[PDB]
């Protein structure tokens, strides 16, 4: 549950860049 | 009898993650990122999560004996509404109000903070063995407090070992899903349950 | 059956730790340190591990929505051979490029920050139980990918959590040691598998 965290509460392959 | 106590609980914390970026001529790094779970306050757990279903985009709390302010993408406070979390087998229903992390705009030579809150509401499973004097939850962290523990009928006599202002018990309490009900409230350094 | 599936897989990861120091008129501090585990891309694994057994001296991967860029010591990228690990009872077989950690040169009255990239491969017994929808690695790292899921014989049935272009399936792959065989690749966010 807790490694689950990051793939449920949060974007994995979005990039976010300027 | 060996099987603990079984409850269901709801946690309520957000995820203040505050990264330190330098931008170099050709690319990017990460000097430094901290992560806290926040807890969320008795106020806004009644009266804006649900209440109305929607998280402040502010995290206020204290850590390491320090009235700590974080804001989201450090902007004004705003009501963030609560969706969903993403689907994942074998895992009870969960909802948060930010998915993208924030990290500071691009400029050369220079280090810069971006401070990310994401308020964040699951249902976890509650469990408690034998004086019951306190419970885990299925996040793996401690709750010093028996489940049981309350104002009402000689429930004060339970153990505790928060003090009295981190617990808080509303009587005639009407769940909201993002009949009355006796919910109890413990704001943990960490976190908040509720059960 | 109630023993879980084990097979061997192999990790790939680089340990990027920045810390920054500050230099006193006597004495030397630790005022933080960020330590994270960089995945190795497929590019990497194949054509530099496997196919000539050295490591990039840089670690380009995305983490919190941004594509970061560590480059051991700062400086430019270089190829590193990658030597066996420090002897260790009961423990399987580990390579790793860096072994002193890199700190800035003492400035007076200045905080400085010094990057260091470790390239690290590791040999680790993988486990998996029913219905084999995820597996988890001797490092105690889950991975929610079916060990059998591939793009053959009605392996892309199975189960899988990351997108698609986080998996690749090699054919005909030779393994190096630090007959063909179908290798299984997966870039997980703090590290990629081989099996």
């Amino acid at each position: 549950r807790n490694q689950l965290h990051d793939l449920r509460f949060a974007d994995i392959d979005t990039v976010i860049h300027a | 009898n060996i099987a603990p106590y079984k409850f269901k609980a709801t946690m309520y914390y957000k995820d203040v993650t505050v990264s330190q970026v330098w931008f170099g001529h050709r690319y990017s790094q990460f000097m430094g990122i901290f992560e806290d779970r926040a807890p969320v306050p008795f106020e806004e757990v009644i009266d804006k999560i649900n209440a109305k279903g929607v998280c402040r985009s502010t995290a206020k709390y204290v850590r390491n004996n320090l009235e700590t302010t974080a804001f989201h993408r450090d902007d004004h406070e705003t009501d963030m509404e609560l969706k969903p979390a993403n689907a994942a087998t074998r895992t009870s229903r969960g909802w948060h109000t930010t998915d993208l992390k924030y990290n500071p705009s691009r400029v050369e030579a220079f280090h810069r903070y971006g401070t990310t809150v994401n308020c964040i509401v699951e249902e976890v499973d509650a469990r408690s063995v034998y004086p019951y004097d306190e419970f885990v939850l299925a996040t793996g962290d401690f709750v010093y407090m028996s489940p049981f523990y309350g104002y009402r009928e000689g429930s004060h006599t339970e153990h505790t070992s928060y003090a009295a202002d981190r617990f808080k018990q509303v009587d005639g309490f009407y769940a909201r899903d993002l009949a009355p009900t006796t919910r109890n409230l413990l704001t943990t350094p960490k976190f908040t349950v509720a059960w």
